[PDB]
């Protein structure tokens, strides 16, 4: 619904790539089941298309470079309407009654919650500069860096540049990134931030009318 | 590259006092200040440009914007005095380098020069020919090396001999000196004074042969 | 507790490698740093380099080249420095420093050493001043002082508490650059120039002063 920057840009997909969000136009990125599946509209963490019946769906899409997949073993079932087992939607017919995920993002009922994401671990950040292990986090950013060398590092305001000598080895030392600006999503793939984190609520689109 | 210090400070006791240090690549550096008592190795009192070890007062604080690092005294006391030093490492970061340094002093201490020398250059050095050439006194707030002795003539910063300034017990910033000249001409002069005008303070002793 | 303890004084001609050993232990030492350090007395401090344990590699000054080199050994955890080519300016305090208190790696140096500043001290000393007539006026120039003494600080003063008030203690200028090791304290009095006190000679043997003849005689 809108890109990285975050204002409104018509059809554009959103995603972050190691900590930096990045941006690609919505018909660039394909999804499929069992046949080819056709987007019909995205909005923030949504997306509403036409799927043929499959036991799985996948979504592609590429880059310059590299090719980005991802498949999901959810069953996308086609459910025909009335008394006649069609498996595509007939050409003519008669009117009847149905529900289907609306093509409107507007505010109804239904809400997901957004929460305070937990540090994520960045292992770009530990060099080892002089045999000795340093910390650079990125431009104006936090980095909690935790070591278990001779002494125990709990080091979190760092924000420039920071040289822990006493750990001789990268593989010691954890450098996690602090955002604590923007709220995540309340997923199950991602590490919980220590509090209460509930942050607030994000209306559900194209929901069933 | 270089940090840019004052050379010196002045600011009264009970107040706040400030130090400032300057650096072209300073932002993507950390600044450690270093505090020297007199005839002591410098000990640091504030690290990661915002706390203090364990051990220092809560008054010292440190302030990063930029180029610019301050370091703040709040409520200066008697030995709160000493030199400042801010270092950090270079652009390159291999090598280390240190600020000029701040004195810290206070003003209203020691003011009572009270002089007390007395050097006669009198006819027990007169055998050699070789006689004390001034008065150099012992205490002074402030002294400036300036003495021109004037032996029945006027004022020759020949007749008298000055030192590099040092710091007295009494904590009044003054150095001692006999110092040496010719006893033949105090001999031959009518009269023997000396001329000290030094520290916005000028004044002759008796002239007596 | 972090305790590097360094080499005493050590005074020496222009125109040779000096060598300071400083030697650390009371901590980890697997990696930690080492810092040389040279301070002019009353001038801002200049970083001379950094030593690693294990690594034993270290970065030189930009201002210094061949003339600084890194000696190390594990057997007594010491670092020796020696500085050839040296000149008068060169002559100047230096410093070991090290992490003490640990809340983070280097740039967080806090232990230090306790110096090397280095002066003339030979063994001289000077006994009576003079032995002339008093002068007419009430003061004395003749007193407990020490001529052509190269004594390090060498403080000549009356063993009695006599003829030290009003006294201002000559410096070591050395403008010759003679060592000059003075101390000049004028009995301040006529009277007390006529029968003033032995002035006590610290030489350079040992430090404090030690009984000595030295009177006005005036
Ligand atoms: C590199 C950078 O942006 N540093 C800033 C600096 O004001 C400080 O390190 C911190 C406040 O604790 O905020 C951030």
């Amino acid at each position: 619904g809108l890109d990285s920057s975050g204002n409104l840009k018509g059809r554009t997909m959103r995603y972050d790539m190691h900590g930096t969000i990045k941006e690609i136009p919505l018909h660039q990125v394909s999804l499929y089941t069992s046949r080819p599946c056709h987007i019909v509209d995205g909005h923030g963490y949504f997306l509403l298309a036409r799927c043929p019946a499959g036991d799985s769906i996948t979504m592609e899409f590429k880059k310059d470079s590299v090719r980005h997949s991802c498949s999901v073993p959810y069953e996308v079932k086609f459910n025909p309407v009335g008394r006649e087992l069609y498996t595509h939607p007939p050409e003519h017919g008669v009117e009847q009654a149905c529900q289907v995920y609306a093509h409107d993002a507007q505010n109804r009922g239904a809400y997901v919650e957004m929460h305070l994401p937990g540090s994520e671990v960045d292992s770009s950040l530990v060099s080892l500069s002089g045999s000795s292990v340093t910390v650079t986090p990125p431009d104006g950013t936090s980095a909690l860096v935790e070591c278990e060398c001779g002494g125990t590092k709990i080091s979190e305001t760092i924000n420039k540049t920071k040289q822990f000598s006493q750990c001789t080895k990268k593989e010691q030392c954890r450098a996690y990134r602090l955002q604590n600006d923007k709220w995540v999503y309340n997923s199950d793939k991602l590490p919980k931030a220590a509090g209460a984190t509930l942050k607030g609520k994000l209306h559900v689109p194209f929901l069933l009318a | 590259y270089e940090l840019t210090q004052p050379p010196s400070v002045s600011v009264s006791p009970g107040q706040t006092a400030r130090i400032t240090c300057s650096g072209d690549a300073l932002p993507k550096q950390y600044v450690y200040w270093y505090q020297q008592k007199p005839g002591q190795a410098p000990v640091l009192v504030i690290y990661k440009d915002s706390e203090r070890p364990s051990g220092i007062p809560e008054r010292f604080s440190g302030s990063s914007s930029g180029t610019t690092v301050t370091l703040t005294i709040s409520g200066v006391q008697a030995e709160d005095d000493a030199d400042y030093y801010c270092q950090a490492a270079d652009s390159s970061n291999t090598e280390y380098v240190f600020g000029t340094g701040t004195k810290v002093t206070v003003l209203q201490p020691k003011a009572n020069p009270t002089v007390t020398l007395f050097p006669p250059s009198s006819e027990e050095l007169q055998a050699n020919k070789a006689t004390l050439v001034c008065l150099i006194s012992d205490f002074y707030p402030g002294a400036v090396t300036v003495a021109w002795k004037a032996d029945g003539s006027p004022v020759k910063a020949g007749v008298e001999t000055t030192k590099p300034s040092k710091q007295s017990n009494n904590k009044y910033a003054a150095s001692s000196y006999l110092s040496l000249t010719p006893e033949q001409w105090k001999s031959h002069r009518s009269y023997s004074c000396q001329v000290t005008h030094e520290g916005s303070t000028v004044e002759k002793t008796v002239a007596p042969t | 507790q972090v305790q590097l303890v360094q080499s005493g004084a050590e005074v020496k001609k222009p125109g040779a490698s000096v060598k300071v050993s400083c030697k650390s232990s009371g901590y980890t030492f697997t990696n930690y740093i080492i810092h040389w350090v040279r301070q002019a007395p009353g001038q801002r401090l200049e970083w001379m380099g950094w030593i690693n344990a294990g690594n034993g590699n270290t970065k030189y000054s930009q201002k210094f080249q061949g003339r600084i080199s890194v000696t190390r050994d594990t057997s007594a955890s010491a670092a020796y420095m020696e500085l050839s080519s040296l000149k008068s300016e060169d002559t100047a305090l230096y410093y070991c420093a090290t992490l003490q208190m640990d809340y983070g790696g280097n740039g967080d140096l806090d232990y230090w050493g306790q110096g090397t500043l280095v002066t003339v001290s030979s063994a001289s000393t000077k006994g009576p001043s003079v032995f002339p007539l008093a002068p007419s006026s009430k003061s004395t120039s003749g007193g407990t002082a020490a001529l052509g003494c190269l004594v390090k600080d060498y403080f000549p003063e009356p063993v009695t508490v006599s003829w030290n008030s009003g006294a201002l203690t000559s410096g070591v200028h050395t403008f010759p650059a003679v060592l000059q090791s003075s101390g000049l304290y004028s009995l301040s009095s006529v009277v007390t120039v006529p029968s003033s006190s032995l002035g006590t000679q610290t030489y350079i043997c040992n430090v404090n002063h030690k009984p000595s003849n030295t009177k006005v005689d005036k």
